[PDB]
């Protein structure tokens, strides 16, 4: 229609020049930025020799606003704040990063684009000039001690990186590259781990696992930062922090933040709290059932144009029989209020000290959200006459859920109790009759689950072990 | 809206000869800032203006405001376009002739650009630049508002 | 021709409708200056002589017997040898 509408428009200027139309441009000159944009765009899909690719280079400095100058055909300079760097403020220029060099020497000019954006990213920070240098001092200074920590538990014990993501002090952590900030990998889910038995070895994925970035952030509020590397002295043992005051009151906190956001429950905040003390979510936004928010973020890490609509009942098919789990949300906990939480994409932390114990809370609810978290599932299992062993959760504590089931041998209902007590630690407790055939041992349970992966797979192998006995 | 050409311009005469033709009065006016001259034919009886009054002018491709071409009709009832009632004289009207002062090697830096509206006349002239908008055989609206 | 103040069409406006199909003609008003056209002000006429009609509007200019009438190069003759006889006749009884 626009095209047809651009043809006619065509056949009229025919009907009517090129040459007149420059003529026209000519005269309108001897009479901005969106062209000054267009001519990137245009630059972008260009692709030719290597001096047409120096005019890349040069449309990538105006496609991310940047500006560029070149000493010589072989040295670029791309230069805003301090986010200057050429392929050949307050720092040395760091290294030559094999990632960004590598891309370029390949024909990748878009992850070279990325690479970029993630640096303007990083100096999106608000401050003004001294302040940003001395800001930047403070994350650096905060990577160091933190870099120091990882490097104690190496020290201490010769940890497997597996044993590092799941239960060390910090995490498996990967030194700040280009844009790209540190990443602490909270937990590593053992399904997950499975791909398709993957072994880590040193070559561990970025995303391979849920990972967390440490950064500074502008606040409103001032706040006192330590300005010079804290572990100056280290007790063998964990670590010691020499006391504040070298620190300053920049008006901004560093922070954890996760890329995808994390559901997270009342109590956690209040245990979080505890400990390091700053508001968690400040501003008392919302706060609804946790169940809902848990079947959210699984099912949105797969998106389809569908909503499942599950209605609280996901229907999950196994290898043997079929099974159908209710989340029962709003089942009151034994203070009369049904579990509420609010997904936490941020959390900040003045030192590290208080981080050890921060993240020893967030793995415990981590886990129990991928545990409940491995239900959902997009099912339309519809008139399903066969097996459909039908099981509910209901929230009877925070940190407590009861899986609820028909026993599979007599026809009382069995429970199991599952309390996420630690990160990587569930303690469950069936709950029988006092006439009913002994369902399981529940080592036997824990060996299954260990090996393999989730929770839908829990109850599969409770099944499986009272059948064969 | 295609406006054209805009300027306060101020009437610095209202009739240099006598008054030839007895409703219609010559304003001769010479804009401020950009130097461009008008020699315009008013209505007096509906538009009464006196010496010295400065007035908002806006030579127009379109009255309607959101493009397209006029169809030349008084469409009476239309109000669909919303176009721009806010001035207060608007004459329609064609342009004659874009004379200019060319010689053989190069363009004019002066053009006078000699527009039509229904028998009353206007002489828009000045630097070629402004008014390079205009073409021949065009209708272009003439708006006007008195401003303080 | 005059819009927002009131809708007042203008005389030559409702002339140009009489006249037949596209024809160019420029001719003299019976008061003319004799000194306007060599001088400034020539195609802005001061008294409205200089009748043009071009394309068969009139553009500008009082119409006279020279203009309308029986003389060579009058509007009507520029009609006959151009647009025809029969729609010279009909613009003729229209005008009257």
């Amino acid at each position: 229609l626009s095209k047809m509408s651009s043809l006619l428009e065509r056949l009229h200027a025919k009907f009517n020049p090129w040459s007149e139309t420059i003529k026209l441009v000519r005269q309108v000159m001897e009479k901005q930025h969106l062209v000054s944009c267009l001519e990137t765009l245009q630059k972008a899909l260009k692709v030719t020799s290597l001096p047409a690719m120096t005019d890349r280079l040069e449309s990538i400095a105006r496609q991310n606003g940047l500006g560029s100058h070149l000493s010589a055909s072989g040295t670029e300079c791309y230069i805003t704040s301090d986010m200057f760097y050429v392929e050949v403020h307050h720092g040395e220029n760091p290294v030559s990063c094999p990632e960004l060099v590598q891309q370029l020497r390949e024909k990748n000019f878009d992850e070279f684009s990325k690479h970029l954006k993630g640096l303007v990213n990083l100096y999106n920070l608000p401050g003004d000039n001294k302040l940003k240098t001395k800001m930047y001092l403070a994350l650096q200074s905060l990577e160091q001690d933190l870099s120091k920590m990882a490097i104690m538990y190496w020290k201490a014990t010769n940890a497997g990186p597996l044993d590092k993501i799941l239960h060390g002090s910090v995490g498996y952590l990967t030194p700040r590259s280009g844009g790209h900030l540190m990443n602490l990998k909270y937990y590593v889910s053992p399904s997950d781990l499975l791909d398709d038995i993957i072994l880590h070895e040193n070559n561990v994925s970025r995303s391979l696992g849920m990972n967390a970035s440490v950064t500074i952030e502008g606040t409103s509020a001032v706040y006192k930062l330590p300005i010079a590397p804290l572990i100056m002295g280290s007790h063998p043992v964990d670590n010691k922090w020499t006391p504040s005051f070298n620190s300053v009151d920049l008006p901004a906190c560093f922070f954890l933040k996760f890329p995808q956001p994390i559901p997270v429950s009342r109590a956690f905040v209040q245990k979080l709290q505890n400990c390091t003390g700053i508001p968690l979510f400040e501003t008392q936004p919302t706060y609804a059932p946790l169940y809902e928010l848990i079947t959210q973020f699984e099912l949105s890490k797969d998106p389809d144009p569908i909503p499942l609509n599950h209605n609280m009942r996901f229907y999950a098919a196994l290898p043997g029989q079929q099974h159908c789990y209710f989340l029962n949300k709003d089942a009151p906990l034994p203070d009369g209020r049904s579990l509420q939480g609010t997904l936490v994409s941020k959390i900040t932390f003045q030192h590290p000290g208080r981080v050890p114990l921060i993240l020893n809370l967030i793995r415990h609810q981590v886990a129990y959200n991928t545990l409940i978290g491995s239900c959902v599932k997009r099912t339309i299992l519809k008139e399903d006459s066969p097996g459909l062993l039908q099981f509910e959760v209901c929230p009877l504590s925070e940190s407590r859920f009861s899986v609820s089931f028909q026993h599979p041998v007599n026809d009382s209902l069995v429970c199991v109790v599952m309390d996420v007590q630690d990160s990587t630690h569930v303690s469950c407790k069936l709950y029988k009759g006092l006439s009913d055939a002994l369902i399981c041992t529940d080592d036997f349970i824990a060996k299954v689950v260990q090996r393999c992966m989730s929770i839908p797979v829990t109850m599969r192998a409770i099944r499986r072990k009272a059948e064969t006995i | 809206a295609g406006i054209l050409f805009e300027d306060i311009f101020d009437v610095k005469d209202i009739d240099p000869e006598g008054k030839k033709f007895d409703r219609v009065s010559r304003l001769h006016c010479e804009s401020e800032s950009f130097k461009m001259d008008l020699i315009l034919d008013v209505n007096i009886q509906i538009y009464p203006v006196d010496l010295g009054d400065k007035f908002r002018l806006v030579i127009a491709s379109t009255l309607y405001e959101d493009g397209t071409l006029d169809d030349g009709e008084y469409n009476p009832t239309d109000d669909r376009p919303s176009r721009a009632d806010q001035f207060e004289y608007v004459m329609y009207g064609k342009v004659y002739r874009i004379e200019g002062d060319e010689t053989s090697t190069e363009a004019a830096t002066r053009l006078s650009a000699y527009v039509s509206y229904g028998g009353l006349l206007m002489r828009l002239q000045g630097d070629a630049n402004n008014l390079h908008g205009f073409e021949v055989d065009s209708r272009v609206y003439l708006l006007m508002k008195k401003l303080a | 021709a005059i819009l927002k103040p009131r809708p007042l069409w203008t005389g030559k406006q409702i002339f140009s409708l009489i006249i037949p199909g596209h024809i160019n003609c420029i001719r003299t008003h019976s008061t003319h200056p004799d000194d306007e056209d060599s001088g400034p002000y020539k195609h802005i006429s001061p008294g409205d002589t200089k009748v043009v009609v071009e394309n068969g509007e009139l553009i500008m200019g009082i119409l006279c017997k020279k203009s309308l009438g029986t003389s060579a190069g009058s509007l009507v003759h520029i009609s006959y040898l151009e647009m025809g006889h029969d729609i010279t006749r009909l613009f003729y009884s229209n005008i009257q």
